[PDB]
């Protein structure tokens, strides 16, 4: 993948919006780029709700290493499109824009695909209640006096 | 050669042999005599 | 409150329980009243070995 | 996070609105900053209904400190986006503007994510009523004369 930093994600988002690309004769300011990186950090932090949200592998920058741009985002290869399409949707209003229908649809699809595997992982069944017997067909448990399920 | 050793060998053999039916019988006694909620091993909070 | 026999030694104390106003709890108190008196100190003795230095 | 202060929140809101950013060559007006900070404090106090509303970790500035701007807001890393999107929505009518559909949608989503964990925490089940017995299967209680639940 040719998108390997937070600024790379931001550049992909701007190109997707059609504001700035490698072919355009006019470009956006580095301050606007840093603002877009702040937006990206905020969006990913709101997704990853301290571990109880969308798990992606994103790495949050620290103040010790100064530029958040330039840091590898750490996403797997299949989260980049979702991340930068959602980023384009989020940062469109700054430039008096409105993301096109295709961008919005790809953002929805990408976010759902991002959360699919985590949803499958969290679809877990609870253990038996503490008041449920283990039956008598469980000869080992009933010989060891496990007449009722442990629970918890 | 020891009287106690032979006695205890016999007792240990018999106890181990009867260990299953005895356990089931005492469980039946407790179930029908003390309480049918015999879940002393389940840790409920 | 019930009686409560202290084992080995020949003494009897009380065992009292009372529950709380709520919250399905309780309190237990095992109490024993006594006093050890030496009526004949001249008849009690002590042996101290190795009393050098 | 690069958004550490109430002024950072306010600048992000004004940039979302497209009033004072670098994508458009506008500087934040010092008269606009104080009004936006006052609106932020009012909205935060409204949300945090003396502890019975949305808990976010925001820190309300007392009258003692001279600058209400410059102080860390104290939010978590996952509340910044929600707060400043809602702030942009709230202060858009100051300038006879209207936050666009993406901004309104992100404000709704962010506020819901703000309240989600608190809703889970407050989803508590009331104890058994005072007239409910413990049942004879609770042997210790029914021996020590706790035949009924306390309640409350």
């Amino acid at each position: 993948m040719q998108i390997k930093t937070k600024g790379d994600l931001v550049r992909a988002a701007l190109r997707k919006l059609g504001v700035a690309s490698d072919a355009t004769l006019t470009d956006v300011e580095p301050q606007s780029m840093q603002d877009a990186v702040d937006d990206l950090e905020a969006m990913m932090a709101e997704w990853y709700q301290d571990g109880k949200g969308i798990i992606t592998g994103y790495v949050f920058s620290d103040d010790e290493n100064p530029p958040a741009e330039g840091d590898d985002h750490g996403l797997r290869s299949s989260a980049v499109s979702a991340v930068f399409h959602n980023l384009a949707c989020r940062i469109a209003p700054d430039y008096a824009l409105e993301a096109t229908a295709k961008i919005i649809a790809t953002a929805k699809y990408g976010k759902e695909l991002l959360y699919k595997q985590t949803a499958i992982s969290r679809a877990k069944r609870a253990p038996y209640p503490s008041r449920m017997p283990t039956g008598s067909g469980n000869s080992f448990a009933n010989l060891n006096e496990w007449h009722y399920f442990p629970g918890e | 050669e020891n009287r106690l050793e032979s006695i205890l060998s016999r007792f240990d053999a018999d106890w181990t042999a009867s260990d299953e039916a005895r356990r089931e019988a005492k469980n039946d006694l407790f179930f029908s005599r003390v309480s049918q909620w015999d879940d002393w091993l389940s840790q409920y909070t | 409150t019930t009686s409560f026999s202290i084992p080995d030694v020949g003494l009897n104390g009380i065992f009292a329980t009372q529950g709380d106003i709520s919250t399905l709890s309780g309190l237990c108190r095992i109490a024993l009243w006594y006093g050890v008196n030496a009526t004949r100190p001249e008849a009690i003795g002590v042996g101290l070995p190795g009393q050098t230095a």
